[PDB]
RNA sequence: AGUAGUAACAAGAG
RNA sequence: ACCUCUGAAUAAACUAUU
RNA sequence: AUCUAUAAUAGUUUUUC
């Protein structure tokens, strides 16, 4: 995690909350192997591609 | 100058032929969606009217 | 609260509930265009065969309780059918007008306050002053002019985003404000409608009104400015000139680019005359901007331009040796330079025309936002000092100094599709053209300008391309820094020398555009064209010589050097290029005398079309000239000796002579006219004697008559395709 | 009949 | 037959006005 | 000095045997 100034809204049981729904849904990605195209794609992913 | 039956005369295909000279080294979709109306031009079909 | 409860009612209905469900915001504007199908086709035909109808107007509903059924006489006012897909009612034109003297009646206080441009022109025409009626050879020129001014500093998209800020500040989408006139007429219009108590779209459409510049293409003679164009039809006809001036306050800036135009016009009429200082002041003397005496203005205000300095030295007046270039008032400190007409191949292959000034020079540089110090060469930028406030500031001097400086990197830098022509073709400033596309994006010029180390002088810092403060390297030549009136003395021929005696301005130094006026010029004289522009100087010059042609003739005839040296003659002599005039005056002269010494070749049409370039001093030389060039509007404009031209045709149908288009007059045959096809004025040395001769070879070229000797007939080119018979006296 | 002119009107629809 | 309804919107560019 | 706002309406221009 980071923020800036180190800055961290709300309290670290939601924050916490936010993590593990995370790691859930890196662990349900991995579990079918779309985890490294994911990761590979973002520096791809702001550029709007007209098709 | 006149000219006699210029658009009875002109070529659907020929307007095709610039665009495609005209889209040189530009991106695809820009050719295709430059290209689409020439092309429905020349497999165009007429309404008789009222009879 | 009403909103949300209306809102809730119609997702309660099926039909508004799925309107609403499926249609998108973008949608909307297609529902909102969405109709049945209104058949109009002929609506002036729909109208004359509606008015006819008992019913032919709709209404609202409410009419059926706010106007009575009846009239006094039973007529009937509305009836309870509704309009196809709407639920409003079918009415009478009887109807309205009971109600515009039976219905109740409301405040109408703050009409002039929303409709203020038209109450505006109202107020103008009702305390405009007319002159007098003159009638004149009209030229007018098809000219981009400004109908609505709108704001100065502002675009319709930048002018539009204000509205928007003003009047619907959560509805401006990410349009953040950059420019300082946009905030500045943001924060006004804001203060000024506080707590105002119009409709907001009525107050946009205000705002639209006000702040919203709207230009279009106009036959415009006159003042270009908005005050002047709304009156156009009043003021300006194909055979006549009705004097007028509004009645409002005159705009600063429009005052100040009119009288630019009449002191260039002005200076450059006088530098042809005998006196140029005489005639410089009589013609200040007899000139008015807009209703207003040239010399009132001259002796107040504060224009820095070189004609209108001129004009000031020549009245006594104390002038500022400096002009303006890009938003900077530049003032040379030292150095010389003599005008010089380069062609240059731009970055975007555009081959243009550019005035380079030779010679070295140093100038100073001072701006609303930075100051800086120039030297410079031919094409050359020998060093800038800028001191400005912040980056963009420096930023925008670096580019102007660039542009000023003429290099020839900056010319290789344009990039893109820079158009150097008007929309109408019509030639533009090559430096303001450069300066406009530098200020939008100049990172090219900036890297292909260079770099250069320097040396740490007075603690001076340095520049980089995507402007930095660099201490180690610069931008070549560039160097970053931090943070008046004189009596003069104006010479005979417009030299204006300083206390010391060193030269600060000169007729050459003004510049050769030839613009136009915002505020109409009104010149009282014999001859009202005398500092009007080309086209009208060249019709009026040659209208002149048609309706004198009686005296002219018989000058012409008798006293050659009288009628070669009146002062009609002038203005059209300041059109001639300046290295030409004595060239062309030599070779008409000569032509003249030829004519006068063969008698029988005496063209009229030729007379008149060669007289006014033998105005000049002349100068001899043997060249011979097939045509002769008039500057008009920067391009030389060639009038052919033999035969007609674009500038100069007559027709021998009508007899009818037209100029530039124009008509100038017709012409009356002389009893001492030729009708025997020979010619005396065409070339400088050889008579025409007849049409095509084989018997003396193969036609030549003009340029090639120097081998001839006296009678050698031979068949020269001359002309647009023609062959003919020439002898050498 | 007339308007009109390369096809219509000389009322149409329910 | 009464009755009832109805009196008819090509494309593109431009110009004018708002 | 530059200068195609957006939109709506009306008007104008744009033919073979
Ligand atoms: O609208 C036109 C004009 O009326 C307006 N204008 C002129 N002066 C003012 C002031 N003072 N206030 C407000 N508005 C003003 O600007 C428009 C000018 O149009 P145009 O006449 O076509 O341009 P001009 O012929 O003036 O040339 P321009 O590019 O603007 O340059 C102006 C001035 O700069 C001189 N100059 C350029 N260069 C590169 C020079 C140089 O190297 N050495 C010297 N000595 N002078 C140089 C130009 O010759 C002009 O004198
Ligand atoms: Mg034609």
């Amino acid at each position: 995690e980071m923020a800036t100034k180190a800055d961290y809204t709300l309290d670290e049981e939601s924050r916490a909350r936010i993590k593990t729904r995370l790691f859930t849904i890196r662990q349900e990605m991995a579990s079918r192997g779309l985890w490294d195209s994911f990761r590979q794609s973002e520096r791809g992913e702001e550029t709007i591609e007209e098709r | 100058g006149d000219n006699t039956k210029w658009n009875e005369n002109q070529n659907p295909r020929m307007f095709l032929a610039m665009i495609t000279y005209i889209t040189r080294n530009q991106p695809e979709w820009f050719r295709n969606v430059l290209s689409i109306a020439p092309i429905m031009f020349s497999n165009k079909m007429a309404r008789l009217g009222k009879g | 609260m009403e909103r949300i409860k209306e809102l809730r009612d119609l997702m309660s209905q099926s039909r508004t509930r799925e309107i609403l469900t499926k249609t998108t915001v973008d949608h909307m504007a297609i529902i909102k265009k969405y109709t049945s199908g209104r058949q109009e086709k002929n609506p002036a035909l729909r109208m004359k065969w509606m008015m006819a109808m008992k019913y032919p107007i709709t209404a609202d509903k409410r009419i059926m309780e706010m106007i009575p059924e009846r009239n006094e006489q039973g007529q009937t006012l509305w009836s309870k059918t509704n309009d196809a897909g709407s639920d409003r009612v079918m009415v009478s034109p009887l109807a309205v007008t009971w109600w515009n003297r039976n219905g109740p009646t409301t405040s109408t206080v703050h009409y002039p306050k929303v409709y203020k441009t038209y109450f505006e022109k109202v107020e103008r025409l009702k305390h405009g002053t007319f002159g007098p009626v003159h009638f004149r050879n009209q030229v007018k020129i098809r000219r981009r002019v400004d109908i609505n001014p709108g704001h100065a500093d502002l675009s319709a998209k930048e002018a539009q985003d204000v509205i928007m800020e003003v009047v619907f500040p959560n509805e401006v989408g990410a349009r953040i404000l950059t420019s300082e006139s946009q905030l500045t007429i943001t924060k006004e219009k804001k203060k000024e409608l506080q707590d105002c108590k119009i409709a907001p779209l009525m107050v946009a459409y205000m705002l639209e009104r006000e702040l919203v510049r709207k230009t279009r293409f106009l036959p415009v003679a006159g003042g270009t400015s908005s005050v002047y164009i709304e009156v156009l039809h009043l003021t300006q006809g194909t055979c006549w000139e009705q004097m007028y001036t509004p009645g409002g306050e005159v705009r600063n800036d429009d005052v100040d680019q009119s009288l630019i135009i009449a002191a260039r016009n002005i200076v450059r009429r006088a530098t042809v005359s005998a006196d140029p200082l005489a005639s410089l002041l009589e013609m200040c003397h007899s000139t008015q901007i807009g209703g207003v005496r040239m010399v009132d203005i001259l002796r107040q205000n504060p224009t820095e331009e070189q004609a209108v300095d001129i004009c000031k030295a020549a009245m006594g007046l104390r002038i500022s040796s400096s002009f303006s270039f890009g938003g900077f008032t530049f003032k040379r400190t030292s150095g010389s330079s003599v005008k010089r007409e380069e062609e240059v191949l731009t970055g975007n292959l555009q081959t243009l025309k550019i005035r380079v000034h030779e010679g070295y020079e140093e100038f100073t540089m001072v701006g609303r936002r930075a100051t800086a110090i120039l030297r410079k060469a031919t094409r050359r930028l020998i060093q800038l000092i800028v001191s400005g406030k912040d980056e963009q500031s420096i930023a925008e001097a670096i580019i102007v100094a660039m542009v000023f400086s003429q290099e020839d990197c900056m010319i290789k830098a344009v990039r893109g599709d820079l158009n150097f022509v008007n929309r109408a073709n019509q030639r533009l400033n090559p430096m303001h053209q450069l300066l406009r596309h530098f200020q939008k994006d100049a990172k090219v010029l900036f890297q292909n300008w260079g770099i250069e180390p320097i040396d740490n002088v007075m603690g001076m810092i340095g520049i980089l391309p995507d402007m930095t403060p660099s201490t180690e390297m610069s931008l070549r030549g560039v160097r970053v820094s931090k943070m008046e009136r004189v009596v003069v003395s104006i010479d005979r021929f417009l030299r204006v020398r300083d206390q010391r005696g060193n030269v600060l301005l000169s007729p050459e130094e003004v510049s050769e555009t030839q613009g136009t006026e915002k505020l109409t010029i009104t010149y009282s004289s014999s001859m009202m064209w005398e500092i009007n522009g080309p086209e009208s100087v060249l019709v009026n010059t040659y209208q002149w010589i048609i309706r004198n042609w009686e005296n002219v003739k018989i000058q012409w005839s008798q006293d050659p050097t009288m009628l070669y040296n009146k002062m009609e003659f002038e203005p059209f002599q300041s059109l001639v290029p300046k290295a030409a005039r004595g060239q062309y005056s030599g070779f008409v002269r000569v032509l003249f005398q030829q004519m006068r010494d063969v008698l029988g070749t005496f063209d009229t049409v030729q007379i008149i079309k060669l007289l006014p370039f033998a105005a000049a001093p002349p100068e001899q030389s043997r060249m011979q000239f097939s045509s002769l060039t008039v500057n008009v509007r920067g391009s030389g404009m060639r009038i052919v000796v033999r035969g007609n031209s674009p500038v100069f045709n007559y027709n021998k149908a009508t007899k009818r002579l037209t100029v530039l288009g124009k008509d100038a007059g017709a012409l009356m045959e002389d009893p001492d006219e030729g009708t025997a096809g020979v010619e005396s004025a065409v070339l400088r040395g050889f008579l025409i004697l007849g049409k095509e001769n084989k018997r003396y070879g193969p036609a030549l070229s003009i340029n090639e008559l120097s081998n001839l000797a006296k009678g050698e007939k031979a068949n020269v080119l001359i002309g647009q395709g023609d062959v003919v018979l020439v002898m050498k006296r």
